[PDB]
């Protein structure tokens, strides 16, 4: 209950993330070892990029599994620096272009406040509170709609810099508002059932939000959308 | 000129099914989710169907079970191509009328094996 | 209290999932990257010998996934277990060829016999059982001395209080007393100054152990620290 | 040419890092685990090493302490390449006097610029 189910839940679910890029690299390898005589030049450089990525993708997935442990562990420590965020945020906005494309989401970047917004934080684990927020976005992010997006908002509230992140996706319902920033936690309905995931990156990022001494929040409507709410203080 | 339609939600799953069964001298229809796989139904009648389980919108069991519906679709052979590795999960696509279930990852020359069985 | 009952378990347990996967990973990354940059510089032969790793490698972390998904399914008692009529003989040669490769690189000798004269018809899963003989295989393999020229894993085969008994026996690093109650259970790992190279997540021995008791046996071990162990594999003939 | 002392317990990953290296114009010396590494210095002196951490019978951390006891060993620059990703492994082996130290999973072609950054 408490996580024993939870737990065998998580070991079913990393399995199955994991399956979907293994798969593709073992395909596209075989083919390529298969077909030799028929591929063209271009062709064989596309399959051999689809391995490249697909690898990247499952180390992402067990980098997730890793910092997880070491956040356990109060091993993880943070570095903080003087970054412009404005920065950070367009280029987590780059990385992601790709996958947001993937499943028709359009993403969006506004600052309420003019441009640079330096502020006194580790940049890497940053950007990785980002990519976990960016990343669900477009998980969660409408079946089928015509104007799926996801939106980082940028400003300076009590002290700290605030970021939203905002989606017009499926939406949380109540009772699992209070739960979804729970390690292993993840819900499960009709509108879910399709995605891949473990249930650690909000833990993870609930984690290293604390750390800097900030803290998260949701809003959440079902069928409209959700907002994410990282404040983190300014020093 | 064998015509099959390919079901699925990952376009890199896609274009690799694809391109093994084009080497081949097949004809590929694609699909991205069981909604548009039925809707394609429309226009042809293929002559196999590989289906995915885990897809937005429509999944493959709800396919599978809405291909036996109506009498036009219900004799097209379809294979199953899944990452759902349970007994009872290939058990339940057989009942709903699958002529074969075959797991991710999967080998692409025994793929096309099982594919050129059932066209023949 | 047993907070860590699981809990430090689990941590370790996630921590290790990620290691022991990291490491195909990488040679396929490598591997992959190597004939992109290298198309030119590669001739036939290395391209086609590099391509075989790629897809051996992704092979080993298949398996590996595999131990996963058994795992969460024996939990979900969803695992369900055919017998038919099988020599179990063949079924041992064939899990000895299996681990060929693995045990040459780590020059371990693969050996079987059998104290009765074969074939040895007994109504099991195959497959399960498979399993069952490639973990214990595994096992003899990867817990292996580390310096040694005459490093062995043995199949023995005999007919015993009517059933079948397979012992699984090696000259590795053996297993300490207060460890050998414990090793069957999820996640458990022995953990010492000759274990901390050796990958794995501590779910082998749970689902060999879960498999055989779905087959109404049971396992159990013998081991001495520094000279090897034996696991002991009692299941009934029908 | 300038020599590697190339030190992994695994075949599979000396064999493609060896592959970039003769790339290159470097000649290269394997080694399966921490103490074979130290036995081959006694008839050879590398230009670098590309050292792992988890390896049976020594690994590398033994192997980057031994290095500062010896006059002759001391002063050979050290990659290590590694999947140990914390930052307090990276750490402890800067502190035993490792030059680099790059996770794994690697790029190829970043490990070789770090490889002739150190060399020149
Ligand atoms: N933007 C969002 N819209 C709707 N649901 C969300 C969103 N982000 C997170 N969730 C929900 O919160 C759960 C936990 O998310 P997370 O910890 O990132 O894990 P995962 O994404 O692996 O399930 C998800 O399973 C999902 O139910
Ligand atoms: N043949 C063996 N010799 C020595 N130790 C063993 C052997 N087989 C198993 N073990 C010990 O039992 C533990 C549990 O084994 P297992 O459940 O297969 O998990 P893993 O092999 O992933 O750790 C191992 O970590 C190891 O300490």
């Amino acid at each position: 209950k408490r996580i024993d189910r939870m737990k065998t839940e998580f070991i079913a679910n990393i399995s199955a993330e994991l399956r979907t890029p293994l798969t593709a690299i073992k395909a596209y390898a075989e083919t390529i070892y298969n077909s030799l005589g028929e591929l063209d030049l271009s062709t064989l450089k596309e399959f051999l990029e689809v391995i490249i990525d697909q690898s990247n993708h499952l180390e992402n997935l067990l980098n997730e599994l890793l910092d997880f442990s070491r956040l356990e562990r109060k091993s993880l420590q943070i570095n903080r620096e003087k970054v412009d965020l404005c920065d950070l945020v367009e280029s987590a906005v780059n990385a992601i272009k790709e996958f947001a494309s993937s499943h028709n989401v359009n993403v969006l970047f506004e600052s309420n406040v003019p441009c640079p917004v330096e502020a006194y934080i580790d940049p890497t684990r940053i950007r990785q509170v980002l990519l976990n927020l960016l990343n669900n976005g477009v998980k969660y992010s409408k079946k089928d709609a015509p104007d799926k997006y996801v939106k980082v908002i940028l400003d300076e509230k009590d002290g700290g810099v605030l970021i939203i992140v905002e989606d017009n996706g499926i939406g949380i319902p109540d009772h699992a508002k209070d739960r979804i920033f729970e390690q292993f936690y993840r819900v499960d309905s009709s509108l879910t059932y399709e995605v891949p995931g473990t249930g650690l990156g909000l833990a993870i990022t609930k984690e290293i939000v604390e750390l800097h001494g900030g803290r998260i929040w949701v809003e959440s409507e079902v069928g409209k959308g959700s907002r994410f709410f990282v404040w983190i203080p300014k020093d | 000129s064998k015509k099959v339609l390919l079901v699925d939600d990952s376009a890199v799953l896609r274009k690799i099914v694809s391109f093994n069964l084009k080497k081949e001298g097949y004809e590929v229809i694609e699909a991205e989710n069981g909604q548009i796989a039925l809707e394609k139904l429309s226009e042809f009648t293929p002559d196999l169907i590989v289906l995915a389980i885990m897809m937005p919108v429509m999944d493959g069991f709800t396919v599978l079970k809405k291909l036996q519906e109506k009498e036009e679709w219900k004799r097209i052979p379809v294979i199953v191509l899944t990452a759902k590795g349970g007994e009872e999960d290939e058990s339940l696509a057989l009942s709903l009328g699958a002529r074969k279930v075959m797991r991710k990852p999967f080998s692409p020359s025994q793929f096309i094996e099982e594919v050129k069985h059932l066209l023949n």
